[PDB]
C-alpha cells in the first residue's frame, strides 16, 4: 500500500539522465517523503524504481548482494569484470519473471554500457520489457513521455541532444508530474550517467518556477 | 480523442483530432469533433442547438456560452464536453463531466490525449497569448496527443473564436499523416470475379 | 452480442460518378445456418440502405424506413435524398436510443440533383460516419477495413469498382465464420443500377 | 478536498483549497470551490443541486424576503456533505454542516473533505470563540496548509471568503504563501 | 470442426473438414485434424497424439505385435479421464480385430462402434451417414459418402468447412484418399446429384 | 502483427516494431522478428514475458543440439518440433528453407506447416488480402464465366516485399497499434538479409 | 420442441411433435402444436410452456378480427407479416412471448403454398422447408440432399417420414411421434396413417 | 441412466438401459452397462460419462485379483462390500467416482440370489428390487403392488417388462430400451427376446 | 403433495393426500386440496379459487348457463399465466361438454386429458394408474384405483400421506366418498391385496 | 489503537491508549499495549508473531550478540503494521514504522493506529527534535489526548514505556488527568 509513483529517464549524445520523487503515498495519505528510489550500482548503472516501497527495499538488498557476489573471486571486479547495467537488468528481470508472488514494481535500469553504449530498458512486475530513447514510469508514462519525446522523437536525435537540453527537458518534465500528479512530491532526485563525466547523482532537487498566478482570475 | 480550449488574449481556441476508433480499429480517419451549438459556441466531446436558436430567435440576443452550458449541463444530470464560445459579455471555456458537474478553465483537455496534451500546454500556455500563438499552441497539444496515444491520429481541427468577429473553423487545419502512395496498383483485371445472376432494378 | 447471432457484412464504395453496395446473403442462427436469401440491402427510390446486425431489427428498420420515406414523397412531392436520408436514419436510430436498435446501417446512393456519389455510415456512438471511398459494416468489418484499404484507389469505373468491392466482399466473407452462402453487389449510376450475385464458397 | 468554515468576531471566513482530482490525476488546480448560493449564503462540498439550491433561494427570496443560512441549509436538506456558511446583521456569522447522513448542524467553526481528517486534532487544539480577522485567517491558512501538506487529493492554492457586514472580501493564498508555514 | 469415421466391409473411411477459427475469424482453413499415429493407426481430433505415438513406437520396439486399436485408445483415454472439451476417434486395423473404431471424449468416455461423428457439425455428418450408410458400400462408394457428409456440414456449420480430407483405413495400413476444397466439392455435388436447390446457381 | 510467407526459394518474415500498453506506446522500435541463425527466423508475439521465456529456451535448447551435434546446421523442421515440445500465450512464427531449399513457413503444440501465416493483433486486416493477392483466391480467367480460376502462380522475393508493404500500410491506416516501423527479413540460400520500412508514426 | 415443414409443389406439409412434458413425467402424448389462422393458413409454434398457447390464440383471435372485418381471407404473407411484428413488438416488452412459428399457407389468389420460419426475436425468412431448435439440425442436411422444388405431395410426406426417422435415431428426447398436416387448395388436412 | 434389479425366488434379473447420449446426440443405442465381476456377480452401473465405465473396471480388476488370489469366488455380499468401501472412500476424495451400481449375484455358498444396491455416496442396501435415480420414481409404484419372493424368473422378467413399458411411457427422454441379463446358480445369461 | 383426476365411464374421480409440510415438519395431515368450486366443479390444488368461484356465482347470475369447464380452467389460466410453482385440475361436467378434466400449471400450460396426476408423487400415481386404468371401470374399481394411486404415492413419497379424499364427478354433480387415512388403508390393502410385500408386518 | 513513538534528547519515549474494540463494544478498556520484545527494544501493533519475534531475538542474542533495534525490525519484516522502538548506547533511542506495505521507515517520531489520523496535521506542527524528557511526555499526552478525543476505537488511560541508558520507566496517565489537557 505504500508505493512511489514517478520515474522518468532519457538518452543523449553522451549518456542517460533519470529522475525520481522522493515520496512514499500511503494509498491518499503523503505519508513518507524521504523515499530515495534511485539506486546507483556502480559508475555506470542506476535502477529507479516504483511500486510498492518494501519491494523497491527487497530490490535494493538485490543489487546489493549482486554487488558483493561480482567481487567475489574476481580481481578485475574493479574495472574490467565489474557489473555491465544490461547483467544487472537481466539479473533483475529475472527476478521479477520468477517472482511473478510477483514483485509490485516497475524498474528502469539506465546507465552506460563498458563500451559507451546508453543502455536504457524497463521491466515490471508482468515481465514486460521494452527500451526506448526516452522512459516513463507509471503516470509519467502519459505526462512525460510527450515533453521527452519532443526532444528526441527518434534514435537519430539522441546524437544531436545535449547533456543541458535533455536536463532542462527532464526538470520541465517533473515540473509539469508535480503539477499534474496527485500522488507526487516537489522533491526529487537526478542522476546523469555520461560516458565521459561518469555517475553524477544529484538528490533532493526541487521543483521550481511554479504558475499560480492565473488562479486569482478564476 | 484529444480535444484542447486554450484561451487567449482576445478569445478562445478548441481543436480536436479527427480519428473515430471502434476498439482498436480505426472506422473513421477524418472524423469532425467540433460542433457547432451557435455561430459562435462550439463544442467538442469524448438538441442543445436547436433548443439554443429557438431561444435566440424568442430573446432576438446573441446566445450566451452560459445558457449552453447550463443547458448541457441540465440535459446531462437529466438523464466529458467542452464548450467554448464568445458571447456579448466576453469569451468563454467551461469543461462538462458528464455525471453533472462544470468547471472553468483557462486551458483544458479531454480525451485519452489529455494527458499528452496537457503536458504540453502546461509547458507552454501563458497568460496575454495571442491569437497565433493559441492557435500554435492548440494544435502542438493536438499534436502532442496524436503522436503519443493510440485513440488520437490523423488531422488537426481548430475553431477560433474572437471577440470583435466571427468564428472561423478550420477544418484539417494540419495534416501530418497523410498516407504515403502503395508500392503496387491492386487493380483486377475485369472478369475477375465470377457472377451467377446479372438483372436491372427499376428504382 | 446481438448483432454477433445473425452475422452478416456490407459494404459500400465509391467510383467515378456511381456507387457500388454489396452485402452477404446468409441469415444463421450462430452457427446454424438457415436463409442463404436474407438480402440485407434496400432501396428507398434511388438510395440505398445496407442493414448489418439483428434480423429482427433489419426487418424492422426496413419496414419503418419505407413508411418514413413513402410519406416524405407524399408530402414532399419528391424522393428523399441520400443526405437527407442519412440525417433521418440518425434521428430515427436515436429516438431509440435507450433500448437501441442493434444495427449497423450503411447508405449509398446518387444526389439526383448535383448527381455525385454519396455514401455513409453509423458508428456506435451514433455519429454519421460520410466517406469519401467506402463504409463497411458487419461481422467481418476488420477483415472488409483491411481488405477495402488495400484494394480501394480513387475514381474507379463502374466495371473495375465492381470487381474491387466484388474481390473486397468475398475475400472478407472467406474469412469471417457467420458471413457468406452467397452475396449480391448493387451497382448505383444516375441513369440504372445493376445487381449481380457472386459465385463463392458455399460453407 | 479541504474546506474550512469558521465564524469569528465580525463574521465568517469559508475557506477551502483548490485542488479536484480524478484518481491520481488533478484535474484541475485552480477550482474555485466556494459557491455563492446567495447574497451572502457561499456554501462548500466535500453543483447541479447548487443550481437547484440557488433557483429556489431566489424564488423564496421573491415570495418571502431574504432567505437566511438557516434557510439554504434547509433547502439543502430537502433537496437532499456540505459546509453552509453565511452572515446577517440579525444572526451574524453563522456556520452550518451537512454531513453524509444528510443531518443539519450548527457550529461555530467546521471542516470537511478528506483533508479535515488530518487536522480535527489542530483545529480542536487552535480554535477560539471570536477571533479577529486576521488571527481567523491564521488559523484557517495553518489549517488548510497542513491538511494540503497531508492530503493528497488536497493542494493548490487556498482561497478564502470572508462575509461581513461590510461585504464579501475573496482572498488567495498561493504555496510559496502557506507551504512555508 | 466436423470430423467422422464410419466402418464398412471395405475398412474405415475416415473424413475431417479443415477449418479453425478464433471466434469468428477463420485462423486457417487448411488445419489438418487426422494423424497418423501409425501406418495403421489414425488419430482424429476435435500434444496427447505426440504422445500416443511415442508410446506405440516404444511398444513396437519392446513387443513383438503391433499395438493394437484398443489398448491405444485407452490409453488415450485413461490420460484424458486424468486431466478431465474434445472428441477423438481412434481409428485402425489389427489382424486379431479388425476394422476398429473407438471414441474417445473429454469427459473420459470410450466407446467402440460402427459409426461416430464428431464437431460442431457432427449433426449434419449423422444426417447423412445414417441415410447412406451401408456395411456392404464399395470402396468408391464409401469414400463418396464420407465427401458428402463432411460436405453437408460443412454447408450447414459455420464453423466447419475449409477442405474434406479422406482417409481410408484398409488392412494393408491407411490411405490418403486426398484433400478436396470444399468450394469446389459442393459446386461439383450440386451439378452431379443435383442436390442443394435452394442454393442459387 | 507478424507476417510469415513463403515463396520461391525464399521466405519472409516480416512485423512492425511498434510496442503498446492499453492506449500508450512503450517505444516505436522494440524488434520482434529476429535472426536466430542456421537461416531460420523467428517470432514470438503474443504476451511478451511468455514469449521471451520461449525464445530464450529455444537458443538454449538449440545450443545443446549444436553441442550433441557437432555444430550441424539445424533444420527448420527440426527447430519446428523442437518449438512444439518447449511451448506460453505465444503465437510463434518459424521461417526459413526446408531441405530441399524451398521456402518454409512454420505457425504454432500444434505446429502447422503453411504457404502463408499472419499472427498478432492486426492478422484479420492482413491475412485476407495476402489470401487474395498470394494465393488468387476468389480469382478466375476472365471470360470463363468462372470456370477456369487464375492459375497459382510463384512471386518474386520482390513482389512479396511489395506484398508485404502494402498490407501492413493497409493495417497501420485502419489498425490503431499497428504501425511505426516495418521490420522484413528475408532467408535465402544467401542467408538471412534484414530491411526496415518506416511507417505512420500516429 | 419439433416444429418441421416443407414446402413442395402443391401443399405445405407441416408436422409437430405430439409430446407434452412438465418436469419429470410426459403429462401428454397426443398434444397438436398447430392452430388453423385461416381457412388455408396454418401456424404450428413451439418454446416455453404457456408462452406458445398464449400467442398462438392470441394471433388467431386478431386474424380471425382481421379477416370478419374485412370480409376477406388475409394471405399468408400478410398473416406472418402480422405474426412478426407481434413477436418483434414483444421481444423489447417487458415480458416477450418467447415462441418460435412455422406458418404454413396457400396463397388462393396467387395459387402458390408458402412457408414462413419466425423465431421468437421475429426473424421471418420465406423458406422451402423449415425446422425450429435443434430439430433443424438433424433434418437440414436430409432436406438439402433430396429436397426439390417440382416433389409432389406423396413425396414431401415420404421426406418428412425420412426426417422424422432420422430425429427419433439421433435426438436424445422421446417426442412421441408427430402430428403431421398438409395445407393445399383444398385446405388443411391431417395424415393419419403417417 | 436406468438401472433396474429385481430379485425373485431362484435368479436376479438386472435391466440397463441402451442409449449413450453424449451433449445434442445419442452415440450408441446398443451399450452394456454391466460388468461380469464374478462368474456369478454382475454390477450394473450410472453416472456420468467417465466415472462410471473407469470405475467398473477398476471394481472389476481389483475383483478379479482377489479371486485369483484367494482361488476362491468372492460372495456377492464381499463384492458389494468392496465396492461400497471403493465409493465411500472416493466420495471424500479429490475426485469422487460419482457413480450408482446395482450388485446382483447368486450366493453358491448360500443357494440364494442376492441384490445390492449403491449410491455414489457408498450407501449400500440389500434390496427385493432396486433402481437408481429417476428410473425408481417410476417403477417403485409397480413392484410396491406386484413383486412376490416367490416369483419365478419368468414372473420377474413380466415385472420387468411392465417397468420398462411404464418407464417408456412417462419418462422423457429415450434410453432405447434395455438390456436384461439373469444371474442364476448356472451362472450370467443375457435375455434377448425381452 | 399427490393429487389424481382419471376420466372413466361413470365419469371423474378425483382423489388427493391430505398432507402439509413445512421442509421435513410436517404442519398438517388434515389440509383439504380440492376445492369445490360448484356443486359440479372441483379445483384442485398441489386466493386464485376464492376468484374462481366469485366469478363462478357472478357467471350463473348473468347467463342461464352454468360456466364451462373450459371457461373455468382458461380464467384460472390466464390468471396464473398473468402473474407467471404450481399445478392444478379444474374437473367438472356440463351436459355440452361431458366429463371434463383441464390441468392447468403455474408456466400458464392448460392440458385436456383423460388422466393427470400432480404433486412430488406423481410418478408413482401414475405407476399405479398407467397399469390398472380402464374407461369401463365401474365405479367401485375407479374410486378403489384412485384410493390405491394416492396410497403408492403416499408409501413412497415422503411429502406425500395423511388421508386420501375421494371425490367423484357424475352427471349430477360431484359426490365426496370420504376420508381415508393412510395409516388404516396401508395396511387394509395389503392384507386384502396381498401388496408391499417387503413391508414388515 | 493510538500508538506514538518519539525520540528525544536522553532516549525515545513509546506510548500508546488502553482501549481495545471489537465493533463498538470494547472488550478491554485497560489493555497494555506496550510489548517488550526485548531487553531494550519494544514494539506496538497497530501477538503470535510477536512471540515469534521474541523467539528469534533470543535465538540471535545468544548466538551473535545484543541485537540493535533495527535487528528487531528487520525479524518482523522477514517474519511479515509495527511501530518498533528501541535503544542502545551506540544509536541512542530509535524508531522504526513497518505499515501495512511491508516497508520499514526509520524515524524521528512515529505515529499508527486508527487514532493517528487525526493528529497528522498536530504532530508536525508540535514536534521538535530532540526534546526534553518532560517535553516529549508532555507532547505524546496532549497528542494521544487529541486522538483519544477523536477516535471512538481509542481512549482508556495513556502508557508510556521511556527508553534511555538509565532504563526503562513506566508511566500511566488516567482521563481525569489528561482529558482536561
Amino acid at each position: 500500500i505504500v508505493t512511489g509513483t514517478s520515474v522518468i529517464s532519457m538518452k543523449y549524445d553522451n549518456g542517460v539522465i533519470i529522475a525520481a520523487d522522493n515520496l512514499g503515498s500511503y494509498g491518499s495519505l503523503l505519508r513518507f517523503n524521504g523515499v530515495e528510489r534511485l539506486i546507483p550500482v556502480g559508475d555506470n548503472t542506476v535502477v529507479g524504481i516504483s511500486g510498492d516501497i518494501s519491494d523497491m527495499q527487497h530490490i535494493e538488498r538485490l543489487l546489493k548482494d549482486l554487488v558483493t557476489e561480482n567481487a567475489y573471486d574476481n580481481p578485475l571486479a574493479d574495472a574490467e569484470e565489474a557489473l555491465e547495467p544490461s547483467y544487472i537488468f537481466e539479473y533483475l528481470a529475472t527476478v521479477m519473471y520468477q517472482r511473478r508472488n510477483p514483485l509490485w514494481n516497475a524498474i528502469i535500469v539506465a546507465g552506460v554500457q563498458s563500451n559507451g553504449d546508453q543502455f536504457l530498458r524497463y521491466v515490471n512486475l508482468l515481465g514486460v520489457t521494452y527500451s526506448s530513447p526516452t522512459l516513463a514510469t507509471g503516470f509519467g508514462a502519459h505526462m512525460a513521455n510527450p515533453l521527452l519525446r519532443k526532444v528526441v522523437d527518434r534514435e537519430s536525435d539522441i546524437p544531436k541532444t545535449t547533456v543541458q537540453v535533455a536536463e532542462e527537458a527532464i526538470v520541465n518534465a517533473m515540473r509539469v508530474l508535480y503539477y499534474r500528479d496527485a500522488r507526487s512530491s516537489r522533491n526529487f532526485s537526478l542522476a546523469i550517467i555520461d560516458k565521459n563525466t561518469g555517475l553524477t547523482f544529484k538528490k533532493n532537487l526541487q521543483v521550481e518556477n511554479m504558475k499560480w498566478d492565473f488562479a486569482k482570475d478564476i | 480523442t484529444t480535444i484542447v480550449g486554450v484561451k487567449f488574449n482576445n478569445g478562445v481556441v478548441i481543436a480536436a483530432d479527427t480519428r473515430s476508433t471502434q476498439g482498436p480499429i480505426v472506422a473513421d480517419k477524418n472524423c469532425a469533433k467540433l460542433h457547432r451549438i451557435s455561430p459562435k459556441i462550439w463544442c467538442a466531446g469524448a438538441l442543445i442547438g436547436s433548443n439554443i436558436e429557438l431561444h435566440s430567435l424568442y430573446t432576438s440576443r446573441e446566445p450566451r456560452v452560459v445558457s449552453a452550458l447550463q443547458m448541457l449541463k441540465q440535459h446531462l444530470f437529466k438523464y466529458y464536453l467542452i464548450v467554448a464560445g464568445v458571447d456579448p459579455t466576453g469569451s468563454h471555456l467551461f469543461s462538462i463531466h458528464a455525471h453533472g458537474s462544470t468547471d472553468v478553465g483557462y486551458y483544458l483537455s479531454l480525451g485519452s490525449g489529455s494527458l499528452a496534451a496537457m503536458a504540453v500546454l502546461e509547458s507552454h500556455w501563458k497568460q496575454d497569448l495571442t491569437k497565433e500563438e493559441a492557435i500554435k499552441l492548440a494544435s502542438d497539444a493536438i499534436q502532442a496527443g496524436i503522436w503519443n496515444d493510440l485513440g488520437s491520429g490523423s488531422n488537426v481541427d481548430v475553431c477560433v473564436m474572437e471577440i470583435g468577429k466571427d468564428a472561423e473553423y478550420l477544418r484539417n487545419y494540419l495534416t501530418p499523416n497523410v498516407r504515403e502512395e502503395k508500392q503496387k496498383s491492386y487493380k483486377f483485371p475485369r472478369g475477375t470475379t465470377a457472377v451467377l445472376k446479372e438483372s436491372i432494378v427499376n428504382i | 452480442d446481438p448483432s454477433s447471432i445473425n452475422g452478416g457484412i456490407v459494404v459500400a464504395m465509391t467510383g467515378k460518378d456511381c456507387v457500388a453496395i454489396a452485402c452477404d446473403l446468409r441469415l444463421g442462427s450462430q452457427s446454424l445456418g438457415v436463409s442463404n436469401k436474407f438480402e440485407k440491402i434496400f432501396h428507398y427510390g434511388h438510395v440505398f440502405l445496407g442493414i448489418t446486425g439483428l434480423a429482427t431489427d433489419v426487418t424492422t428498420l426496413n419496414e419503418m424506413f419505407r413508411y418514413k420515406t413513402n410519406l416524405y414523397k407524399l408530402k414532399e412531392e419528391r424522393a428523399i435524398e441520400p443526405e437527407t436520408f442519412t440525417q433521418l436514419v440518425s434521428s430515427s436510430l436515436y429516438e431509440r436510443r435507450f433500448g437501441p436498435y442493434f444495427v449497423g446501417p450503411v447508405v449509398a446512393g446518387i444526389n439526383s440533383k448535383s448527381g455525385k456519389p454519396f455514401i455513409a455510415g453509423f458508428d456506435l456512438i451514433g455519429c454519421i460516419d460520410e466517406a469519401k471511398d467506402f463504409i463497411v459494416s458487419g461481422t467481418a468489418s476488420d477483415q472488409l477495413f483491411g481488405m477495402c484499404e488495400s484494394l480501394y484507389e480513387p475514381n474507379l469505373e463502374p466495371e473495375d469498382l465492381f470487381e474491387t468491392i466484388s474481390q473486397a466482399l468475398l475475400n472478407a466473407a472467406d474469412r469471417d465464420a457467420l458471413s457468406g452462402w452467397g452475396a449480391v453487389v448493387y451497382i448505383i449510376k444516375k441513369d440504372e443500377v445493376v445487381k449481380r450475385y457472386l459465385k463463392m464458397r458455399q460453407d | 478536498t479541504s474546506i474550512m468554515a469558521v465564524t469569528f468576531k465580525d463574521g465568517v471566513i469559508l475557506g477551502a483549497d483548490s485542488r479536484t482530482t480524478t484518481g491520481a490525476y488533478i484535474a484541475n488546480r485552480v477550482t474555485d470551490k466556494l459557491t455563492r448560493v446567495h447574497d451572502k449564503i457561499w456554501c462548500c462540498r466535500s453543483q447541479a443541486i447548487a443550481d437547484i439550491v440557488q433557483y429556489h433561494l431566489e424564488l423564496y427570496t421573491s415570495q418571502y424576503g431574504t432567505p437566511s443560512t438557516e434557510t439554504a441549509a434547509s433547502v439543502f436538506k430537502e433537496l437532499c456533505g456540505i459546509i453552509v456558511a453565511g452572515y446577517d446583521d440579525k444572526n451574524k456569522g453563522e456556520v452550518y454542516t451537512i454531513p453524509l447522513g444528510g443531518s443539519v448542524h450548527k457550529l461555530p467553526y467546521a471542516i470537511a473533505g478528506s483533508g479535515s481528517t488530518f487536522i480535527y486534532g489542530y483545529c480542536d487544539k487552535n480554535f477560539r470563540e471570536n477571533m479577529s480577522k486576521e488571527e481567523t485567517v491564521d488559523f484557517i491558512k495553518h489549517s488548510l496548509s497542513q491538511a494540503i501538506k497531508w492530503d493528497g487529493s488536497s493542494g493548490g492554492v487556498i482561497r478564502m471568503v470572508v462575509l461581513t457586514a461590510a461585504g464579501v472580501e475573496r482572498l488567495i493564498f498561493y504555496p510559496d504563501e502557506y507551504e512555508q508555514l | 470442426t466436423t470430423t467422422l469415421a464410419f466402418r464398412f466391409q471395405g475398412g474405415i473411411i475416415v473424413a475431417v473438414d479443415s477449418r479453425a477459427t478464433a471466434g469468428n475469424w477463420v485462423a486457417s482453413q487448411t488445419v489438418k485434424k487426422v494423424i497418423e499415429i501409425n501406418p495403421f493407426l489414425l488419430g482424429t481430433m476435435a500434444f496427447w497424439e505426440t504422445w500416443l505415438g511415442s508410446q506405440c513406437r516404444l511398444h513396437e520396439l519392446r513387443e513383438k505385435e503391433r499395438i493394437s486399436v484398443a489398448a491405444a485408445s485407452k490409453i488415450l483415454s485413461n490420460l484424458v479421464y486424468q486431466y478431465k472439451s474434445m472428441g477423438t476417434m481412434i481409428c485402425g486395423y489389427t489382424r486379431k480385430e479388425g476394422p476398429t473404431i473407438y471414441y474417445v471424449d473429454s469427459d473420459g468416455t470410450r466407446l467402440k462402434g460402427d459409426i461416430f461423428c464428431v464437431g460442431s457439425g457432427q449433426t449434419f455428418a449423422y444426417g447423412v451417414l445414417d441415410s447412406n450408410y451401408k456395411w456392404d458400400l464399395s470402396v468408391e462408394d464409401a469414400l463418396y459418402l464420407g465427401k458428402r457428409s463432411i460436405l453437408a456440414a460443412a454447408h450447414r456449420d459455420a464453423y466447419s468447412g475449409g477442405s474434406v480430407n479422406l482417409y481410408h483405413v484398409t488392412e494393408d495400413g491407411w490411405i490418403y484418399h486426398g484433400n478436396h476444397d470444399v468450394g469446389e466439392l459442393f459446386w461439383k455435388v450440386k451439378e452431379e446429384e443435383g442436390s442443394f436447390n435452394n442454393v442459387i446457381g | 502483427t507478424i507476417l510469415g510467407i513463403a515463396g520461391e526459394d525464399f521466405a519472409v518474415l516480416a512485423g512492425d516494431t511498434r510496442n503498446i500498453t492499453d492506449y500508450s506506446i512503450n517505444s516505436r522500435y522494440e524488434p520482434k522478428v529476429f535472426d536466430c541463425g542456421d537461416n531460420i527466423v523467428m517470432s514470438a508475439n503474443g504476451f511478451a514475458a511468455d514469449g521471451d521465456a520461449l525464445v530464450k529456451r529455444f537458443k538454449n535448447s538449440v545450443k545443446w543440439y549444436h553441442f550433441d551435434h557437432n555444430d550441424k546446421k539445424l533444420s527448420i523442421n527440426s527447430a519446428a518440433r523442437n518449438i512444439q515440445h518447449l511451448l506460453y500465450y505465444v503465437h510463434t512464427i518459424i521461417a526459413g528453407l526446408d531441405e530441399d531449399g524451398k521456402g518454409a513457413v512454420y505457425s504454432f503444440g500444434s505446429y502447422e506447416r503453411e504457404q502463408c501465416r499472419a499472427g498478432g493483433a492486426a492478422a484479420s486486416l492482413i491475412m485476407p488480402f495476402l489470401d487474395n493477392q498470394v494465393n488468387f483466391k476468389n480469382q478466375y480467367e476472365p471470360g470463363t464465366n468462372g470456370k477456369v480460376k487464375k492459375p497459382l502462380k510463384y512471386l518474386s522475393v520482390e513482389e512479396v516485399i511489395k506484398l508485404v508493404r502494402d498490407s501492413f500500410t493497409s493495417a497501420t491506416e485502419r489498425h490503431i497499434q499497428v504501425g511505426d516501423g516495418l521490420e522484413i527479413l528475408i532467408v535465402t540460400k544467401d542467408g538471412v538479409r534484414k530491411e526496415f520500412y518506416e511507417l505512420k508514426r500516429d | 420442441d419439433i416444429i418441421l415443414g416443407i414446402r413442395v409443389q402443391d401443399s405445405v406439409i407441416l408436422a409437430s411433435s405430439k409430446a407434452v412434458t412438465r418436469g419429470i413425467s410426459v403429462l401428454k402424448d397426443s398434444d397438436d402444436k398447430t392452430r388453423q389462422l385461416s381457412p388455408h393458413t396454418l401456424m404450428s409454434f413451439a418454446g416455453e410452456a404457456g408462452d406458445t398457447v398464449q400467442f398462438a390464440e392470441y394471433i388467431q383471435a386478431n386474424i380471425q378480427l382481421y379477416s370478419i372485418r374485412e370480409d376477406y381471407e388475409l394471405s399468408p404473407q400478410a398473416v406472418s407479416s402480422f405474426v412478426r411484428q407481434e413477436l418483434a413488438k414483444s421481444i423489447r416488452s417487458r415480458r416477450p412471448y418467447q415462441v418460435n412459428v412455422l406458418i404454413g399457407g396457400y396463397d388462393k389468389k396467387k395459387n402458390k403454398p408458402e412457408l414462413y420460419q419466425i423465431d421468437y426475436l421475429g426473424t421471418k425468412v420465406e423458406l422451402p422447408y423449415g425446422a425450429h431448435g435443434y430439430s433443424g439440425f438433424y433434418t437440414f442436411s436430409l432436406l438439402d440432399h433430396h429436397y426439390r422444388p417440382d416433389m409432389t405431395t406423396e413425396e414431401g410426406l415420404d421426406l418428412l417420414k425420412l426426417c422424422v426417422q432420422e430425429l427419433e435415431k439421433r435426438m436424445p428426447m422421446d417426442f412421441k411421434g408427430v402430428i403431421v398436416k398438409i395445407v393445399d387448395k383444398d385446405g388443411i388436412r391431417q395424415v393419419d396413417d403417417f
